[PDB]
């Protein structure tokens, strides 16, 4: 016994509900594709769903503000926090040389009658930082001594595995700029 | 007029969308529109009818709007629609009727109904919705002030005219020369004789011309021209110029001899056609002026020259024709054409609800005479009736 | 006023049901031994040892 | 209404924004491409049923009237079941109104 | 019927309206419709087919629904749509193409096919969407009970028939009266030929009446009439009423004097008129009288006064015609007319399959006999499979 | 195209729908439409005509976006749109002209203007909409190369000919043979005459046949047969073959023995009907052939006996005829007909800028010269053409 309004609204309640079947099906297309087509990961559907199981499915329609459009302060803040969740969730290298062995075969290389700042948290902040900043699309900028031919050395390797549009054009210019005139145009 | 089309559009868009069964997404924006019809029109008051033999009629309204809420609409919601639909729908056959009735010799493009001229008041301009149909859009663009053009198959522009001229004469009418013609609906039949064959004539060629003008101008017209005059090729005894006597009419066909066909505009030549038949195009005209001659035969068969003698005695008329039929067209003004209904349902309300003879219209509206005399008033009450016409028809069949 | 008749309503719904929300507890998950991981290619991501 | 308080609620609700930082011009900005959007349907409905009911929900108040016709002339009190004897109008037809 | 239309219809409105690029706003309601109508038909079974040479095809319906989170369609969402319209389109065709080749003396208007008969079911009556059309406007009014109204340009509504009648014979032929008359589709064209010109008759005044009965009511018709029949105008040998001798008919038009063009409804005088020529509207009328006279001409200039002599040699006769073309019409029933295609359609699909013939249609579709014979049952079926045709051209050509 | 056709939809849609009062929720779905075209336009500059008399116009887009944020629209809203749509409409008819008056022999489909092909590009395609208009209907299935299908009222596939074969003839022209036709749009009158009568031939029958090939194959096609041919039934001089003299022809009209119509394609008997006129269905043909008889009637009065003597001096030539108008059918090309009015706005758009004769089309427009050699080059031009004419006559009228 409902008044025509309250009717109207409890009526429009029962007739749009949010939620929809589960199955196995829907969880399973519900994983991301390329995890499900590689083949390190062994995906199995090991619990039973009884026919009376519901769920409401996300609403991921992509953004409609067009935040990276006009949006600097935003977009920067977003690009922000994606790359502090890329970092947590980075895994940590294992294993990796002997810091004093690697050290002590560079020094000897380089004969300094430059190694400073090269061990296991440097190489995995690096190792994150890439990674992270390449998923969240934040820009990262290059710092370096351009006395330190040893990293222009590794920057040689950076520039060749991480695309340019990664770095501001300052940045690139400045470590490409110090690279050739200080190794490539000399020899 | 453009509320009342509003009411007509959405009465039939909820009698063709509210179906049982039907998802509500279908019908939304229907029922938002029939909500909004209905809150605008409760608490008003309207009266119908009262001329000739149409009834007086009274409508209130005090309906109560419709559900939002189903996911498929069911038999409940669809009888709960249809009672008041069928209301409205009464409500806008009535209007329309005694809009079409009616005409006023000053404005006659304006409401003449009460009805409508309480619709045309601005409480009611909430009600709008879609202006989508050839006679409703071609009406706010007159009223923007933006060209408008009604398209028309066949359109009955030719006041029905059946008659002759006769250049050369005789009390006996023994030896003519001259042309007659039809001019109905969207057709020209025009043949011009001479019984002598021209034997006498200069370079034995007799000259014929026949100026059909319009009574509005007609654009992108599609036209039919064949070389043959079908109607004025059999013997035939026809009635003299005054009545007194009767005349005979024994045509031999030859073919018509530079035939010109020019469309004019402003007494302008717009278009032009020399010795071509078939399907032609005139872009923009309002006269038509055919000009053709009877050559006589420089070389005939015995049987051929035994036709025509160079003594009076002449028993075989030399006739060549011309047949001119407008299959398609576009014109500013409305006229009555063969696809349409809107002339036939005006007539038929008028006759059925015997309507008086207004100071506008001629009696029983009479087309041949409308399209004679098509005056601006004719045209602008033509125009309204017709509106309103198509208006009802979209209702009522 | 109060009308009972057009007040009465049938309202109709579902007996019962459970909802989730992880919608990935139901899908268990290990990784091939990571020596033996390979790339895009399907040769191994480190094959220098 | 001011829409910034709206598009400081949206920014705040996102989580990751210090709200009180966001440049005014982008304040504004994100409240025009906001009011460019469609509504989502379900709210939309809701809306559509609160704005068709709206009316009769303010007349079945009775805190409140709709409002006074004055008249300055002497007319008859209505008889009415909720009570012996109201001025009670139930339409201002035949008033200018303000 | 409603659920084989709103099928079809919701295949146009997606084969239209979800093209690469276009909003999804544009096309928010119809993705609804279109997934709504994947879930019911899906894990369905169809047969179709096995009358006469129509093939037996199988449908499984096992659909994915279409994508909603997507601003504007890319190339993905239409191929995905098209895989699917195509097979729904080629399902509604077959479906429509069975139930066209069937008809049942019983029951003509329920379905016939056992796929329609299937989808009659209430568990599809969830895809109703709008019926907006023509035809199925007219198919739910009918079901209903109420008023329905087609309208035709230039209805195919008199049987054919080529005939004449003799009032006054004998075996010779030589003196003839009576009347000639063609009626089809649309046209009637009628003459009365008089081989003594009246010359005996009372006042000089001979009278000939044309009554043709429609099967079906007609409604706000325009008619054009015009006062010659330019079929009966030229030299003829007619075969006898018996087939056993021919005539010769040589004629001489006359205009036809007091022309009385009446419209009759149950015998009743509907319309009337009277010696007026060109457009005029019929309101309501089922049939048409048409009275005219061959009035000896009072006075005759003497190549006339030669044509007609007191004795028996008569070498011209005297013809007085009418010819009278229903350009537009509204009709209760279903009917064939000049820009509809729907009476080609049936026919052709049971030519190209063979049908054999039933018991309701004559051979071949034969419009002439169906028209000349418009039983109820005939009727009935004639407009389900018009209707069909419809909803079948909605998606092919 | 697809972009122009839909930029003309939104146009008209705008120009209909946003009217003043109109409920948002009518216009929300269309306002996102137009708001995404402005967006789309915005910054992008065009020039148009150029060729010929037509104006060389540059465009340019700066607008702002329509409102979403009234209940309601009010004067401002609709006097804030109507300038956009102005704009709109003039840039979509000045295109329109462009694309219109240009050709080309190779790759005439393609767009050849310089607006329609910058709007071909990948940026544009934003704005789709829906592409409901047959026209662009057919166009997007020939693109994809599906089957298309344009129904006609009274299509113009016969080009205009008049001509006659004579299979027996003499100097004198006084004991011819043969036929004498002429097919014109959608009509074709046949007549086979005979002087002797079939006094001679064997059986007294003599045989007649006359085919017409189309240029197009034409589908579920409704036909009207008649057995006589009016125009080809009264006295006429006619030139002869070589035009060096002219003979006489006075024929008596016989009914025509043993009519045998006949839709043929690629030379199979598609439909045959014998000695049935009226309405018949032709489903699928590229060829009419139509074969009749004059057979010297058996038995006959005086009266006709003295018509057809057995000796040179044949005074009544004896000739039977029949007609045959296709009243609807259904193409997969392109055509003019009777009820649309493309053809005539192509023509008139040509004629008034006066754009030179190019390398596909005849002067003119001229349709028998078009009809007559339909190139697949002039199909695909055609097409382009009529298809740009049909979206700008969504606006323009
Ligand atoms: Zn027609």
């Amino acid at each position: 016994i409902l008044h025509p309004i309250d009717y109207a609204f409890n009526e429009y309640f029962l007739q749009h509900q949010l939620v929809e079947p589960l199955n196995n099906d829907i969880i399973f297309n519900y994983i991301p594709e390329r995890i499900r087509n590689d083949v390190n990961y062994i995906l199995n559907m090991d619990r039973n769903l009884p026919s009376t199981a519901r769920y409401i499915r996300p609403n991921l329609l992509q953004d409609r503000l067009n935040l990276h459009d006009n949006f600097e302060s935003l977009w920067d803040t977003i690009t922000t926090s994606n790359y502090i969740l890329a970092r947590s969730v980075v895994p940590d290298l294992k294993e990796l040389v002997s810091t004093e062995a690697q050290i002590q075969k560079m020094s000897q290389d380089l004969q300094l009658e430059f190694l400073t700042g090269i061990n296991s948290q440097a190489a995995n902040d690096c190792f994150k930082t890439l990674i992270a900043a390449m998923l969240s699309q934040r820009t990262m900028s290059l710092d370096f001594v351009t006395t330190n031919y040893m990293s222009l050395i590794s920057g040689m390797w950076l520039l060749t595995v991480v695309p340019n549009d990664m770095f501001i054009r300052e940045s690139l210019v400045a470590c490409q700029l110090a690279i050739v005139n200080t190794i490539i145009y000399v020899a | 007029m453009d509320v009342l089309y509003s009411l007509s559009k959405t009465l039939k868009d909820a009698r063709d969308k509210i179906v049982e069964g039907t998802l509500y997404s279908n019908v939304s924006d229907l029922i938002q529109q029939f909500n909004q019809m209905i809150i605008t029109m409760n608490g008003n008051e309207f009266q119908t009818g009262g001329i000739g033999n149409l009834p007086i009629r009274n409508w209130n309204f005090n309906f109560g709007l419709l559900g939002t809420t189903l996911l498929n609409l069911d038999a409940n919601y669809v009888e709960t629609a249809r009672n008041t639909i069928d209301y409205f729908v009464d409500f806008v056959d009535n209007v329309c009727m005694d809009e079409m009735v009616r005409e006023s010799q000053r404005n006659g493009i304006a409401p003449q109904s009460d009805s409508l001229r309480k619709l045309s008041a601005i409480k009611f301009k909430r009600i709008n919705f879609d202006n989508s149909s050839e006679y409703i859009e071609n009406w706010n663009l007159q009223n923007r002030r933006q060209r408008t053009g009604f398209t028309f198959h066949k359109p009955n522009i030719f006041p029905y005219s059946a008659s002759f001229t006769l250049n050369r004469s005789q009390p006996a009418h023994d030896n003519l020369m001259g042309t007659m013609w039809l001019n109905a609906g969207s057709e020209i039949q025009v043949a011009g004789f001479d019984y002598s064959c021209a034997i006498n004539a200069p370079a034995n060629i007799q000259q014929f011309e026949h100026i059909v003008p319009l009574r509005r101008v007609l654009t992108t017209a599609t036209i039919t021209l064949l070389p043959d005059a079908e109607r004025f090729s059999f013997p035939r005894v026809i009635n003299s110029a005054d009545g007194a006597t009767t005349w005979f009419f024994n045509p031999v066909i030859l073919r018509p001899n530079n035939v010109e066909v020019e469309f004019l505009l402003n007494g302008q030549i717009i278009n032009t056609y020399q010795a071509r038949f078939g399907t032609i195009v005139a872009r923009n005209f309002d006269t038509i002026r055919l000009s053709f001659q009877l050559m006589r035969p420089p070389n005939m068969t015995p049987a051929v020259a035994v036709l025509f003698p160079n003594a009076q005695p002449f028993e075989h008329h030399a006739t060549v024709g011309l047949t001119l039929r407008i299959e398609s067209a576009v014109c500013e003004s409305v006229l009555a054409d063969a696809s349409e209904t809107l002339l036939a349902n005006v007539t038929s309300v008028r006759q059925e609800y015997a309507i008086p003879v207004g100071p506008v219209f001629p009696p029983g509206m009479n087309w041949t005479d409308l399209i004679t005399n098509y005056s601006p008033s004719r045209e602008d009450n033509l125009q309204r009736v017709f509106t309103v016409a198509s208006i009802r028809s979209m209702l009522i069949k | 006023q109060f009308d009972f008749r057009n007040s009465m309503h049938m309202l109709t719904s579902n007996l019962t049901f459970t909802v989730y929300s992880d919608l990935l507890a139901f899908v268990s998950a290990d990784t091939v031994e990571p020596i033996n991981a390979v790339a895009f290619d399907n040769m191994r991501i480190m094959n220098e040892l | 209404k001011k829409m910034k308080a709206i598009v400081e609620d949206f920014l705040k609700r996102l989580h990751i924004f210090d709200v009180a930082v966001a440049p005014d011009d982008q304040m504004y900005r994100l409240r025009d491409r906001l009011r460019l959007l469609p509504v989502e349907v379900r709210r939309l409905d809701i809306f559509n049923l609160i704005l068709m009911a709206m009316d009769q929900i303010e007349r079945a108040s009775d805190k409140i009237a709709q409002g006074v016709i004055i008249a300055y002339r002497d007319m008859q009190l209505e008889r009415d079941e909720m009570y012996g004897y109201v001025n009670i109008a139930r339409n201002l037809d035949g008033f200018q109104q303000i």
